[PDB]
């Protein structure tokens, strides 16, 4: 999965 | 409110204790209680709220993906009929996730966003609103799926418009909003080119503003900039 | 019973799904439902039950230790009075842990142990009973603390007596029982010498029986034997 | 902590 914050 | 009888300050203190104990459902319940006291939230309190629910829903999303993968295989051509159990349990987790998202979206609508006037609060909350409609979109399949996606987009867009007018390009809230809106484009809106363009432009404009920052602000900004680069590396 | 309307087999299937999704509270609730159907449990089902509750209570114990450490520091000579919040929240976690232990002990008493006739089931359940009284003992401070400790000891002792009569020294249930009863001696009963003697004798008698085992049984037994050695290394 | 199973 891609990074999110 | 089950927290209605506890002092606001005690709820915040116990949210911090729950975090140290890795009890994120408790942390979220305590912060929901603090929000429901009706006062605006400080910067630290906004992040306690966000951290708590991001951890709770993150675990639910992880579980939902495991179960959805099992379900998809159970429905393949050649598999042995396992009965309704996998679908039922995926639906159970999905319903609990939707409930958490609805709760967070409810706090934002009643009445965190309407009282948020400063860019740092208002952008933060609108990013959250986009994030939790994004999580709803990840599991959506019904008549209102496109409306859910557009609700995420609309919230992210309002946050972006404010952030570009009122925050420097290195502001970590601006950067994290752009990171997540870029993931929205890639994973939800079927717009990989928009996702890549947003991440690249955000990274480059931040790079050019780093010279204005202290060492501590530089650390904060470059941390998020590296997540933008990580995603670009995944996508190109 | 909230699980009273679900089929036993569906509850077992969903316990396995919950495990894959790392949803151990759900796994425990499903296995509690399966136990409450009233039929004896197979070997696999006994381990699903144990795995679920060990994970749930393990997280609670970890949280309780974090909070107890914070509380102890908050009460030191020189600390700033934080108010009742740390104690209150430690008590909240403690009460939830005690509730989980009482639930497991209730399942064992109604009526898993009384119907368990084979060594592999009866020793397994009596070990569990010792384990969950041990967890109660870890947080106990009242009039009945010594009774809680003796309840753990009594359960472990009955399990040990059966295991020595009915199982080979390499049986992994016998080994795990001895591992945990040894930790009971060390951490709960203030008997480090008994803890060390039990771990060493268990290890040596297992070592001498390994020659009788297949490769797969050997792997199972040596795995637990290494935990015994690890504890001995910690304690000597 | 010591190991238990
Ligand atoms: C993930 C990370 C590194 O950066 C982010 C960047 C943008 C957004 Cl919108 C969100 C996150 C972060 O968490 N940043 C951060 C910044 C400022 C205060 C806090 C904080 C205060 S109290 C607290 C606590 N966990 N008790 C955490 C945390
Ligand atoms: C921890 C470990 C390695 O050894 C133990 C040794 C003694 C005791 Cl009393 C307890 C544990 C273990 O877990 N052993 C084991 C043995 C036999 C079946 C299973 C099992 C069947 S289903 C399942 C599942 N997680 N779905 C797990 C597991």
């Amino acid at each position: 999965f891609p990074a999110t914050v | 409110g089950a927290m209605g009888s506890m002092e606001r300050a005690s709820l915040i203190q116990k949210a911090k204790l729950a975090e140290q104990a890795e009890r994120y459902e408790d942390m979220a319940a305590f912060m929901k209680g603090a929000v429901e006291k009706g006062e605006e939230l400080s910067c630290e309190e906004r992040n306690l709220l966000s951290v708590a629910y991001k951890n709770v829903v993150g675990g639910q999303r992880a579980a939902w993906r495991v179960l959805s993968s099992i379900e998809q295989k159970s429905n393949e051509e050649g598999s042995e009929e396992k009965g309704p159990e996998v679908r039922e349990y995926r639906e159970k987790v999905e319903t609990e996730l939707q409930g958490v998202c609805d709760t967070v979206l409810g706090l934002l609508d009643s009445h965190l966003i309407k009282e948020a006037g400063d860019a740092e609060s208002r952008v933060f909350y609108l990013k959250m609103k986009g994030d939790y409609y994004r999580y709803l979109a990840e599991v959506a399949t019904g008549d209102d799926k496109k409306r859910i996606i557009d609700s995420a987009r609309s919230a992210y867009q309002e946050a972006m418009d404010i952030s570009k007018k009122e925050m420097p390009p290195t502001n970590p809230i601006r950067l994290g909003l752009a990171l997540n809106f870029s993931v929205f484009h890639y994973e939800i809106a079927n717009s990989p080119e928009e996702a890549i363009s947003l991440a690249k432009t955000t990274f480059d404009e931040a790079m050019a503003d780093l010279h204005t920052l202290s060492e501590d602000s530089y650390k904060d900004s470059t941390l998020i900039m590296q997540l933008l680069r990580d995603n670009l590396t995944l996508w190109t």
